[PDB]
């Protein structure tokens, strides 16, 4: 069984928001539902990561570390792919029963957060990212940031990350282009991976503020509250090394 | 600290 096929079989199932369309929309209502849905996506993301070959071989602390750093990167990227495949328009397919379209995009403060997610689906559509390239890239996003002083199993992590970088290269070569076109595609896809750090920084700026300001009454489920509570001090103590392919 | 996440990583799926 090929490595990319083992990443394919563990793709998480499509979760529904449980959004009542008979009651009118509001930003608060949509954001609350999406946060609750996001908690369920993150619980599925742990099950997913545990089945990634090599992930379980890292120290338990490194497994926790990587999921906590990469959570929004994984979600933005999985959402971008889902949106790119299902609509080809300025649409965010958070769930089959909860699609963020142009009308929903005009709701107060909806766009300022949704635009970062739209950038992701826009870039996958612009670069015509394949399913195999996407699977390699998403596993690489889990391995995109480490602590300032590295991981407990740093040597093994560097070996696993190199393996998945080689996997991305194999998915690119399958597009049957020449040596020059292949090198250009590698450059383009790793440039998009690099840009995910900025996409996430913008998402987290708004997300952290919303979580901390209790007067907004925006609820987060236990899974997300726990990740945000862990991550906020790490960012303020500069405890994050963001791995980049380019300078 | 990070009780849910450690539980999800340690339990058998
Ligand atoms: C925690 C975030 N909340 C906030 O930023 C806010 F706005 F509340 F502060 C929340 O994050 C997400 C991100 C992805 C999500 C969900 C729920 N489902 N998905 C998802 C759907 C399909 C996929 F393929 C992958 C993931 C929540 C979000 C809500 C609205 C707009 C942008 C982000």
């Amino acid at each position: 069984p090929t490595l990319v096929s083992l990443l394919e079989v563990i793709e998480p199932e499509v979760l529904y928001a449980g959004y009542d369309s008979s009651v009118p929309d509001s930003t608060w209502r949509i954001m609350t539902t999406l946060n609750m849905l996001g908690g369920r996506q993150m619980i599925a993301a742990v099950k997913w990561a545990k089945a990634i070959p090599g992930f379980r071989n890292l120290h338990l602390d490194d497994q926790m570390t990587l999921l906590q750093y990469s959570w929004m990167s994984l979600m933005a990227f999985a959402l971008g792919w889902r949106s790119y495949r299902q609509s080809s328009a300025n649409l965010l397919c958070f769930a089959p029963d909860l699609i963020i379209n142009e009308q929903r995009m005009t709701l107060p403060d909806m766009y300022d957060q949704c635009k970062h997610m739209l950038y992701v689906s826009s870039e996958l559509h612009r670069l015509q990212v394949s399913y195999e390239e996407y699977l390699c890239m998403k596993t690489l996003l889990l391995l995109s940031s480490v602590p300032k002083d590295g991981l407990k199993s740093q040597e093994l992590f560097d070996e696993i990350r190199m393996t998945y970088i080689k996997e991305l290269g194999k998915a690119i070569v399958k597009r049957e282009g020449n040596s020059s076109q292949n090198w250009q595609r590698f450059y383009q896809l790793t440039k998009l991976l690099d840009s995910m750090h900025e996409v996430v920084e913008n998402l987290l700026n708004y997300c952290f503020q919303t979580f901390l300001d209790k007067t907004m009454s925006i609820e987060f489920p236990e899974m997300l509250a726990e990740i945000i509570t862990n991550q906020i001090p790490k960012y303020s103590n500069g405890n994050i090394k963001k791995l980049l392919f380019h300078q | 600290e990070n009780a849910l996440l450690r539980y999800l990583l340690d339990k058998d799926d």
